[PDB]
């Protein structure tokens, strides 16, 4: 979802059913520390970096 | 006759033209449509007008 | 279970969308019952092969 984006629902724009995706902003998927940038959650319920 | 006025809701009792499926006699089915996203409550009463 | 703006914003649209390059095309036209049901008919030039 990142560094690809997501493609997760529709949305309705105006009467013409439409595309939602979601990716990182610009700046945060540009150059390899960038991969340090990022974290998931772990079971313990802890942020875990990349 | 009987089913026009004597109801609440109005009823027919028609022949299907000899040309099965088109043109009826004298006239048309016309299309009106939104073309720019308007409103379904915008066209409805544009039919309306 | 689905109505009538149910069905036009899930399927009717989600179909006619994808109508691109059908051969000899003349018009389409949808129903978008509140019974949940959805009816889209193209006409064609008269003739082409069925």
């Amino acid at each position: 979802a990142a560094w690809g984006g997501s493609y997760v629902n529709d949305f309705i724009d105006r009467g013409r059913v439409k595309k939602v995706y979601v990716m990182s902003e610009a700046k945060y998927r540009m150059l390899p520390d960038d991969i340090g940038d990022w974290y998931v959650r772990a079971a313990d319920g802890q942020m875990v970096p990349f | 006759r009987a089913f026009s006025q004597i109801k609440d809701a109005m009823v027919f009792a028609f022949n299907l033209p000899a040309i099965v499926e088109l043109g009826t006699a004298t006239g048309f089915d016309f299309e009106l449509i939104d073309q720019a996203g308007l409103g379904h409550e915008k066209l409805t009463q544009a039919r309306n007008q | 279970g689905a109505d009538a703006k149910t069905v036009q914003d899930t399927v009717t649209q989600v179909i006619e969308q994808n109508m691109n390059g059908i051969d000899n095309l003349m018009y389409m036209s949808s129903n978008s019952d509140s019974t949940g049901t959805v009816q889209i008919t193209l006409t064609f030039e008269s003739g082409t092969d069925a």
